[PDB]
């Protein structure tokens, strides 16, 4: 069950971040919206600056050192 | 006689007892009466991230069940 | 007044832990420190009243000189009683720190410690008993009673 | 066995510490190859599902891999559970 | 963060300690107080001059026996692995090695203080 | 309310560490035949506090060829290491829940080492120099043997955690599984912590107060605090990591109080040793431990490897 | 972001232009052990708990024989401080200038050194997204130095052991 | 130079730990698991020279997974830009990326 | 690569830097040495963490007991040395010349 919960929630965050990407990076003269960095097609883990690079420095902080700094 | 060492014993003891019982008390009253969750391991923290993703409050230990899913 | 007294209360409280941890260095010189071993002996436990003999002059608060004081020691005497961070306190045990005792004319002998240093307390006898040493000790307390430097400063 | 015995006693009169160590040692080096629970040591480390059982696709041709967790097919903790 | 917080507190109130210490009572200095402390009178040389180390081998040694019990904290984990006879065969060589590297130094004479 | 928890923790732990001074006095008194302080206060119960006000009011003085830096460093770094190791002991619930609640201990313990070296080396004095290199001795071998041991009784236990500790000994006691170790655990905190017969950086006799010699007023009254709150916590350790209470989550007060009455058992045991023997040589102190400790250490670490897998009783990793 | 492990950073290169403009062992001895702790925290943050504390305990125990050692063998009169020499101040202002200036040109612009290349962005953007279950990766992988890496146990044992006869055989004189 | 003692007895000495994409254990994976097996898998059998040559693709996607500098080269553009559009007041960003929103469980 | 591998990587540089550069005493230049190992198992653990290289963990505890090694081994030439000449000094290594 998280699997499928946790796939969905990337896949939802990444499309955000392309939706949001697209309506800043609009007047940019060479950018192509959702662009990949990898010759591959196949599917690449994001790492959490994708993810959380939009948002706020709260949900940035408890996504990359909550479980680190619980005690 | 010996006795009279007790007092300092005792006011020691009850030094002691005060730092166990307040952590207690504390973890009972940030954790809505419950036990503070121990999240030694990722998974762990996952259960408690998504705990509060579902509480709605922003807050793990707000628990929802039967009457919530339906 | 107001102020006159919270001064008063401080100073009582300040004397109060002054008069209440005595710790003497430990410093005997002659037959006067036998007498001050059988005071720290369980008979006359001096730990009791709340005074500990401690060896460092920097963590001594009292100087029990007790016994006789030569030329040759005088420099030694007054060097850790220098030493000794104030408030400092001197109680001079028995005749031959009092005067000279049985040594007062002597080519050697220093005659009286308060040539010296200044001195707060004379215990006489040769040498005192433990109750004499103990019942100095218990003046000093009282003397310490008596001190007001918060009170003197307020009115300074 | 005499000279053996001679030195064992001087040492236990001499040196009980170093006569204990070596007792101890020699016994933990030793033991283990003769003890029958070795293998179930072995054998509980194996059993502890740290990870995902990720299923295999079934090809109609595996009759010892079960298709559901409580069918008869599949490895059986019940010697672990009578220990 | 907490681990942080709680430094803090402590360094904190250790400080305050020293800084009330310091400050609060009364202060007279001169240069007969502040002198160093031998027993009554001056010191012959400086406490700064070299101060002989009998144990200078033990020091040695005690490097590295520590760095052999830093690769034996491990252990308890390792208890985890399938590989049972090869870890416990790997952790008695370590504990072997170190009694023999003991036993060595011990009849050469290193563990003898100098004199 | 963090902050108030760590307030919680620090507070008492002063007032406790007080009163052990007070019940030292006391016990010593008793055992050596004498009554120890009871005129200050009621059984002497203001001791304490006279001699905290008359400490903190008396005047503390920096010798002229001392390094003032690292003269005032030193006992604000072992006060706050005596403050910190407490941080992380199950009382049943720690402070701060860590993973390597063990290794936290060691390496903390390791670096309250340097507060007496840098305090002996920067009062620049003789016995203050002779006081830190005994230290130096000291911590060579007890660190060694310590490491061992802890190793292996944490290996019947599974992991660093502490509050495994507890749920490991919930049947029956560590100290019933494993008392040899117990022995020789016992001797190496009195080593640890500077306790007679192993007083021997503060030696009074050798050395007039040892490494702390130079300090007055407030900065001795700290050390002296980090001393004995090093004593308790110690102690407390001791008790949870060999004499496990039970627990019972519902009510959490009687786990407290069996880990505070343990606490004290052992830390009277610690002061009536002090009463009992007399002290050794920083030379015989090395001696005993590489040559009679470390040995029989390294046989029972051996054996307690062995053991879980030869019996298959091998602890789950979480 | 926090900029934890960029202030450790600093703290860490602080530490090391401090024993390295080397004052006397004492306080180098100091200043390694601070950049010990620190590095502990760093490497705390990034995940290892184990390494970090194993490194501090390790540098705290090395440090204690340092100690020692330069109290018997490396002392003068007067040690040396940071400030009491010329050389050693202007060594010591040199490492934390050079520190600064790198560290406001990377913070101010993505910059690349004549030796790497270095983006000024967030440690916890290089960061992963996945996450174990039920066990440390970083134990587990320490842990296999017995299970696995059968040779380096071999290896390393006998460099200690060597260690130990050559420690001996160096210091025997005569 | 090279005796290769390992391949001539069979022995495994350190080619266990010489990659990410080897057996480890409780079989957790690198994170670049998959680049690492791509690069490997093209570049077996042919050399060096050949391996440099053909296999630069593979190589390129891995040293991206690796070290991340196309990536964070997008980001910094990305934030830079938005930055520069809020300044001005250009741009306004949403409630869920404000932090307004019910994320999934 | 981030800011932290460079200020690693400048800790280092800083440090065989301090080696290089004597100024009199032996013991400061084995401090420095002990600094760049320091940097080394910082660095290389930070590179493995990262990645989640697992097997390669044990790698920094191996570089650490090879630095007691190194570091036993210049405390003994320095008791060596110090016997002979009385102080640690690098200036009275000169009775051999190139
Ligand atoms: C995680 C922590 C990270 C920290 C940052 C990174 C640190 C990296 C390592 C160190 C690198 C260099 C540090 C700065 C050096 C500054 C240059 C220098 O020579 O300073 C003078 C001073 C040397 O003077 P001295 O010879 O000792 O005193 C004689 C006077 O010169 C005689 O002159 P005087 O008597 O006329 O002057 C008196 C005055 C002189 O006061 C000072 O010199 C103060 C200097 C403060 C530097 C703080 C940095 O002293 C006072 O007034 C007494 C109070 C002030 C000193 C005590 C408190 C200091 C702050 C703590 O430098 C030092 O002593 C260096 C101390 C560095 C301490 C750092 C923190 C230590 C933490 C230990 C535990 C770590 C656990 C693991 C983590
Ligand atoms: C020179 O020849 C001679 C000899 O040959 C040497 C001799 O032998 C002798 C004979 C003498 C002997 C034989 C003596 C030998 C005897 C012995 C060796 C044994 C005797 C015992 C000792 C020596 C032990 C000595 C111990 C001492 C001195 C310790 C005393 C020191 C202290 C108590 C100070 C340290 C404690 C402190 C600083 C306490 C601090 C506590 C706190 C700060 C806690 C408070 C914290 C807070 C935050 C406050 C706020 C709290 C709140 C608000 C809570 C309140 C709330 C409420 C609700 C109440 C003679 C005469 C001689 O001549
Ligand atoms: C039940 C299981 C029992 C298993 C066997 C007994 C337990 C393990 C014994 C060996 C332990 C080795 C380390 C111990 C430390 C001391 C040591 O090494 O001594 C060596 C020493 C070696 O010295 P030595 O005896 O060889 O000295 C020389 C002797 N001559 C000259 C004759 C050759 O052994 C002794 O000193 C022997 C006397 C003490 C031996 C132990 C007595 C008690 C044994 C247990 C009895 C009760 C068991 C439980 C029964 C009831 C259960 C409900
Ligand atoms: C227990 C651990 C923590 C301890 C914390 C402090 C404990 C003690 C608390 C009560 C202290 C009472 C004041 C004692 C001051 C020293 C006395 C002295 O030097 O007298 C001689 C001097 C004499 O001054 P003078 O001017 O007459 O002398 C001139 C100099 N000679 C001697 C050469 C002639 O007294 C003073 O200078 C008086 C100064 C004001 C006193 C009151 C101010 C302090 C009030 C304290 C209230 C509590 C909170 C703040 C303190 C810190 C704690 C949080
Ligand atoms: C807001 C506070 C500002 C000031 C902070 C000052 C910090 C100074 C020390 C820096 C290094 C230590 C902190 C690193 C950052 C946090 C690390 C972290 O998240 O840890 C979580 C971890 C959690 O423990 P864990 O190992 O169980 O983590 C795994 C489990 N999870 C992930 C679920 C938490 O904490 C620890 O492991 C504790 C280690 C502490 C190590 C401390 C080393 C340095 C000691 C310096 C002592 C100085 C004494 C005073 C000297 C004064 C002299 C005058
Ligand atoms: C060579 C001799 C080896 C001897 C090894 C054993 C040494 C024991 C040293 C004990 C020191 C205790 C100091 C603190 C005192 C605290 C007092 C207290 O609160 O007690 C109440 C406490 C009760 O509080 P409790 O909850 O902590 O106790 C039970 C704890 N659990 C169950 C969680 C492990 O203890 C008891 O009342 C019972 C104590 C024993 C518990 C273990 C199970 C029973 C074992 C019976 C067989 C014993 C065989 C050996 C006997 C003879 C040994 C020579
Ligand atoms: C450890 C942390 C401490 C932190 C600081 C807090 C301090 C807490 C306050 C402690 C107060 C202690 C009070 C002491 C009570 C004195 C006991 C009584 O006996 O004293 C009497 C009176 O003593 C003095 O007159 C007063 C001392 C106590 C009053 C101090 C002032 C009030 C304290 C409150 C602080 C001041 C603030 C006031 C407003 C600013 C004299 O008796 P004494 O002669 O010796 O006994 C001899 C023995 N005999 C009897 C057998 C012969
Ligand atoms: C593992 C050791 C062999 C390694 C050899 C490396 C090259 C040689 C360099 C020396 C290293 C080893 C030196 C250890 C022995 C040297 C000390 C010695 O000579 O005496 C040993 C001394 C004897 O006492 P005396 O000589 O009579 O002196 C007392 C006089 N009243 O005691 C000993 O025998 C201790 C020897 C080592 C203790 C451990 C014994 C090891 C036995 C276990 C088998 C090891 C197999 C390794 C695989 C382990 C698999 C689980
Ligand atoms: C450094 C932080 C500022 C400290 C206050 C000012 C420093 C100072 O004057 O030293 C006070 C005192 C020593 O002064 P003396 O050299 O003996 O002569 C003056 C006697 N009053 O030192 C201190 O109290 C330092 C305060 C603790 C530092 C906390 C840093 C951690
Ligand atoms: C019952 C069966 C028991 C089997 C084992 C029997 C005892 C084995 C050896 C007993 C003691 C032999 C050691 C030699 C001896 O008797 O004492 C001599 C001498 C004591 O003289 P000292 O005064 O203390 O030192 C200065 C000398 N001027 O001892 C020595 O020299 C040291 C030699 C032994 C070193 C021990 C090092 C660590 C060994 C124990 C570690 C754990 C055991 C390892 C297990 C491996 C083997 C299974
Ligand atoms: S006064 Fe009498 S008893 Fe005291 S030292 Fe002099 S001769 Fe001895």
């Amino acid at each position: 069950l998280f699997q499928a919960e946790k796939d969905r929630r990337v896949l939802q965050m990444l499309r955000e971040n392309l939706e949001e990407e697209a309506i800043i990076m609009k007047d940019v003269p060479d950018w192509k919206v959702g662009e990949s960095v990898f010759h591959t097609t196949r599917w690449v883990t994001p790492m959490m600056g994708e993810l959380y690079g939009l948002r706020t420095n709260e949900e940035i902080l408890s996504a990359t050192y909550g479980f680190i700094w619980y005690t | 006689m010996w006795f009279e060492i007790l007092p300092g014993i005792a006011v020691m003891a009850a030094c002691l007892f005060i730092p166990g019982m307040a952590t207690a008390h504390i973890h009972k009253f940030t954790n809505g009466g419950k036990e503070k969750r121990v999240a030694h391991f990722s998974y762990q923290w996952n259960l408690m991230e998504r705990d509060r993703c579902i509480s709605g409050v922003n807050r793990y230990h707000v628990t929802k069940g039967l009457e919530n899913i339906d | 007044s107001r102020g006159e007294y919270v001064v008063a209360k401080l100073d009582d409280l300040v004397n109060w832990a002054r008069r209440s941890s005595l710790w003497p260095m430990t410093f005997g010189l002659a037959c006067c420190a036998v007498e001050m071993m059988h005071m720290a002996a369980p008979r006359y436990d001096m730990d009791r009243f709340g005074v500990v003999f401690r060896a460092s002059p920097r963590q001594s608060d009292v100087m029990i000189v007790a016994g006789t004081l030569t030329n040759k020691m005088a420099p030694a005497l007054r060097k850790v009683y220098d030493q000794m961070p104030e408030p400092r306190y001197v109680v001079s045990m028995g005749s031959c720190a009092n005067g000279g005792g049985y040594y007062h004319y002597s080519y050697s002998v220093v005659r009286g410690c308060d040539r010296i240093v200044p001195v707060d307390i004379y215990v006489p006898g040769c040498p005192p008993t433990a109750e004499a040493l103990l019942y100095g000790i218990l003046q000093l307390q009282r003397k310490i009673k008596r001190e007001k430097r918060l009170r003197i400063w307020y009115r300074r | 066995a005499g000279r053996i015995a001679s030195f064992l006693k001087n040492a236990w009169a001499k040196e009980p510490v170093l006569v204990a160590s070596f007792a101890i040692g020699g016994l933990a080096i030793i033991l283990p190859s003769l003890s029958p629970y070795t293998n179930y040591a072995i054998r509980i480390n194996r059993a502890t599902p740290y990870n995902y059982p990720v299923p295999l696709r079934d090809d109609g041709n595996m009759p010892d891999v079960p298709s559901h967790p409580q069918d008869p097919q599949g490895p059986s903790l019940e010697w672990l559970k009578n220990l | 963060m907490n681990i942080m917080l709680t430094l803090l507190t402590n360094v904190t109130l250790a400080s305050l300690l020293v800084l009330i210490a310091f400050w609060l009572p009364q202060l007279n200095a001169y240069s007969e107080k502040t002198s160093p402390y031998e027993c009554g009178f001056d010191p012959m040389g400086s406490a700064r001059l070299p101060f002989s180390m009998k144990f200078f081998l033990v020091a040695i040694t005690f490097l590295l026996f520590d760095l052999e019990i830093a690769l034996l904290l491990p252990l308890p984990w390792a208890s985890q692995t399938n590989n049972l006879k090869t870890m416990l065969t790997m952790a008695l060589f370590l504990l072997i090695l170190l009694a023999a590297s003991l036993a060595y130094e011990w009849t050469q004479k290193g563990l003898e203080w100098a004199e | 309310m963090f902050m108030i928890n760590i307030l919680s923790l620090i507070i008492p732990i002063l007032l406790a560490v007080a009163f052990l001074t007070l019940v030292e006095r006391k016990v010593l008194g008793y055992m050596q035949l004498r009554k120890g302080p009871n005129v200050v206060g009621p059984y002497g119960l203001l001791q304490p506090i006279a001699d905290a006000l008359k400490l903190f009011t008396k005047e503390p003085l920096r010798p002229a060829t001392s390094s003032i830096s690292m003269f005032i460093i030193a006992p604000i770094l072992a006060l706050s290491l005596a403050l910190t190791m407490w941080v992380p002991l199950p009382m049943p619930y720690p402070l701060i829940n860590m993973n390597l609640g063990v290794l936290f201990m060691l390496a903390m313990s390791s670096l309250a080492v340097y507060s007496i070296l840098w305090s002996g080396w920067a009062s620049n004095s003789k016995y203050a120099l002779i006081g830190a290199l005994r230290a130096v001795a000291q911590t060579i071998s007890y660190e060694v043997t310590l490491a061992i041991i802890l190793l292996s009784v944490l290996l019947m236990n599974g992991s660093y955690t502490l509050s495994t500790l507890i749920t490991t000994q919930e049947h029956i006691w560590m100290i019933f599984t494993s008392w040899p170790l117990a022995m020789m655990w016992f001797i190496s905190t009195l080593a640890e912590t500077n306790r007679a017969p192993f007083d021997l950086t503060e030696g009074e006799s050798e050395l007039v107060s040892g490494f702390n010699v130079e300090y007055a007023a407030g900065p001795f009254a700290m050390f002296f605090m980090a001393e004995y709150a090093n004593i308790i916590m110690m102690n407390a350790f001791t008790a949870i990591l060999f004499l496990g209470a039970s627990h019972d989550p519902h009510t959490p007060e009687l786990y407290t109080i069996n880990f505070v009455l343990k606490t004290l058992a052992l830390t009277i045991t610690f002061l009536w040793i002090r009463a009992s023997y007399p002290r050794f040589r920083y030379d015989q102190l090395m001696h005993l431990l590489w040559k009679s400790f470390l040995p029989l250490t390294l046989a029972l670490c051996m054996w307690h490897i062995s053991l879980p897998i030869m019996t298959a009783s091998i602890p789950p990793q979480s | 972001t926090m900029y934890i492990a960029f202030i450790l950073s600093t703290i860490f290169v602080i530490g090391f232009v401090g024993f390295s403009s080397k004052p006397s062992p004492i306080y180098g001895g100091l200043g390694l052990i601070v950049s010990g702790g620190v590095g502990c925290g760093i490497v705390l943050n990034f995940g290892g708990s184990f390494l970090g504390l194993m490194v501090f305990l390790i540098y705290l125990g090395g440090m204690l024989v340092v100690f020692g050692y330069t109290t018997a063998m490396a002392t003068e009169m007067y040690p040396e401080v940071w400030v009491s020499n010329k050389t050693v101040f202007g060594a010591f202002v040199s490492g934390l200038m050079m520190e600064f200036c790198m560290v406001y040109y990377a913070l101010k612009e993505e910059e690349v050194e004549i030796i790497f290349k270095f983006n000024g962005l967030g440690d916890w953007v290089i960061y992963d997204t996945g996450d174990s279950g039920f066990f440390s990766e970083e134990a587990m992988g320490i842990a296999a130095l017995y299970s696995y890496g059968t040779w380096l146990v071999i290896v390393t044992g006998w460099s200690l052991l060597i260690g130990v006869v050559v420690i001996m055989e160096i210091t025997r004189g005569n | 130079p090279f005796f290769d003692v390992q391949k001539r007895l069979g022995l495994d000495l350190d080619r266990w730990m010489t990659i990410q994409s080897a057996e480890q254990p409780h079989k957790i994976p690198g994170r670049c698991h998959a680049f690492e097996k791509e690069w490997i898998e093209c570049a077996h059998g042919i050399g060096g020279i050949r391996a440099e040559k053909e296999c630069k693709i593979e190589f390129d996607d891995f040293v991206e997974c690796l070290l991340r500098q196309k990536t964070m080269k997008r980001l910094s553009a990305i934030k830079r830009q938005r930055d520069k559009l809020i300044k001005e007041g250009k741009y306004t960003p949403p409630p869920h990326h404000l932090g307004k929103e019910d994320p999934r469980p | 690569m981030p800011l932290v591998y460079m200020n690693i990587i400048m800790a280092f540089a800083i440090a065989l830097a301090g080696l290089l550069m004597y100024r009199s005493h032996l013991m400061s230049s084995l401090l420095c040495l002990e600094g760049m190992m320091l940097s080394l198992f910082i660095m290389s653990t930070l590179i493995i963490l990262n990645t989640h290289f697992t097997l390669a963990n044990m790698m920094p505890i191996i570089l650490l007991v090879f630095a007691a090694c190194e570091a036993a081994l210049g405390l003994s030439l320095l008791v060596m040395v110090s016997n002979t000449y009385g102080t640690d000094y690098v200036q009275n290594l000169n009775l051999l010349q190139c």
